[PDB]
């Protein structure tokens, strides 16, 4: 205290280590261990409306996904989020489901459906990223999660196999459009597209097809006079080649956002009536056809705001345990087993 | 045409040359330096005024796609490369390969919206 050593370095900075919470290491789900997964709820705040259903309904749809580990979770308390569609609120199960791993590649397929996740369906991915199986520090797992019988939910096994990778989009051609089958209404409805003739290969939401409109049907508005075939030409033709199974039926198609942190809320004038008047409609065979449903990737946008959330979420938790525990106060009904946490204000 | 010659093949030879070299710094857009930025401004107004309805429309999908719908608008073929850098984010560089030399470049996050404010300052 007396020395004058550190006096001109009064404004300088230091580096630490970070750990994560003891419940995040050695989290990795082990075969012939017991292992628990809590579901993740999401309820929105905001109304549903017509620049707001596809996300509300969506949210609102009982699919959804889980975290899994060996080491049991505390109770956490209710989260808020911003989507741009306004606020959300998140909340962590607090009675987990438990399961047993009782082979190497039914946990080799979880863990590759863990780094799909990241890889393609949030593009988090870096060129030197790998997947780590060490179970060391932040080793817990992410897992879809299927209604099963009754009121029993189950891992989603099929969608696992399935999607091992995201299908790389590509744009098939005219000889290619008639050997391939008839687009099917049923199997669009509620899937993950994206157009494969234009630079924007990025994914959207169906939110309905429109059995009823087809090609050279005339449009919306504005170009009330044109049709829907003979715009699509004009624009891409050079693209496209040539168009086959004209009579088919056509889709309504609403974006998918592509923030990540929705922590602080994203304000401006979003305008509700404009924004919905541009109902973008697009031809089923011109755009590439994800079997992954929307309902689970509209809850994987949100994935990293939540885990991130609930790592430090952890650690006040952690914290607080320890405090209470260090004043003799912990054995209080407002500080016990009895502790219910209260939604962040 | 004696010195008319002498200059317009060397122009179309040495043009061709450069173009070769570079495949850009080729000045061909016949203004004088003084004046060169009002090349935006004199194009016809059959791509101008689309393009400046298309950057003054809000309902966008991303800046990226307001950014590329612009660039493809005034016809315009973009031309996108990663600048060696020591930054973690990759530091890239956007050239336009019109006769006006032009180049932009930024982090990937902001070379879009770059484009936007660079085309919307200059096609008044």
């Amino acid at each position: 205290v007396t020395a004058t050593v550190n006096k001109a370095d009064k404004s300088k900075d230091r580096t630490y280590k970070t750990e994560c919470p003891l419940e995040f290491y050695d989290a990795l789900p082990r075969v012939g261990e017991i292992c628990y997964a809590y579901e993740i709820f999401l309820e929105p705040q905001f109304e549903s409306c017509e620049y707001t259903e596809h996300m509300y309904l969506n949210l609102q749809t009982p699919r959804n996904y889980a975290i899994l580990l060996r080491n049991k979770l505390p109770r956490l308390a209710e989260m808020p989020l911003f989507s741009n569609q306004g606020k959300l609120h998140v909340r962590v199960a607090n009675a987990p489901l438990e399961v047993i791993i009782q082979n190497s590649e039914q946990l080799e397929l979880l863990h590759q459906f863990h780094g799909m996740v990241f890889r393609d369906i949030l593009k988090i991915w870096h060129p030197f990223f790998v997947l780590d199986r060490r179970s060391k520090e932040n080793s817990y797992l992410v897992v879809p999660l299927i209604l099963g019988a009754g009121e029993q939910k189950c891992f989603d096994w099929e969608l696992m196999t399935n999607f091992r990778r995201l299908p790389q989009s590509h744009g098939s051609n005219v000889q290619q459009r008639e050997q391939q089958p008839a687009p099917r209404p049923e199997d669009f409805e509620g899937k993950i597209v994206t157009q494969w003739y234009a630079n924007y290969d990025k994914p959207m939401l169906v939110t309905k097809v429109h059995r009823e409109l087809t090609p050279l049907s005339y449009m919306e508005k504005n170009q009330q006079d044109k049709t829907y075939y003979e715009f699509t030409m004009s624009k891409y033709g050079n693209r496209i080649g040539d168009v086959v199974h004209k009579d088919k039926f056509m889709i309504e198609v609403r974006d998918l956002t592509e923030q990540l942190t929705f922590y602080v809320h994203n304000r401006g004038k979003f305008n509700a009536k404009s924004k919905a008047k541009m109902k973008v409609i697009l031809i089923p065979e011109l755009c590439f056809n994800f079997n992954f449903p929307g309902d689970l990737w509209l809850k994987l946008i949100f994935l990293p705001s939540i885990l991130n959330r609930m790592y430090f979420l952890l650690h006040a938790e952690a914290l607080r345990k320890r405090f209470n525990t260090y004043l003799n106060l912990h054995l209080l009904p407002f500080n016990g087993t009895d502790y219910m946490p209260r939604p962040l204000e | 045409e004696s010195m008319e010659e002498l200059e317009a093949l060397r122009r179309k030879k040495f043009t061709t040359y450069w173009e070769l070299k570079e495949a850009g710094s080729v000045d061909h857009t016949g203004m004088r330096l003084c004046d060169r930025h009002n090349y935006f401004k004199n194009f016809y107004p059959t791509l101008k005024k689309e393009a400046i309805e298309a950057i003054n429309s809000d309902e966008y999908e991303s800046s990226k796609d307001k950014a590329m719908d612009v660039m493809s608008s005034l016809k315009i073929t973009p031309k996108i490369s990663e600048v060696e850098s020591s930054s973690l984010v990759p530091l890239l560089s956007v050239e336009l390969n019109c006769a006006f030399d032009v180049v932009l470049m930024a982090k990937e996050t902001d070379i879009y919206d770059h484009i936007i404010d660079y085309f919307r300052t200059m096609l008044i």
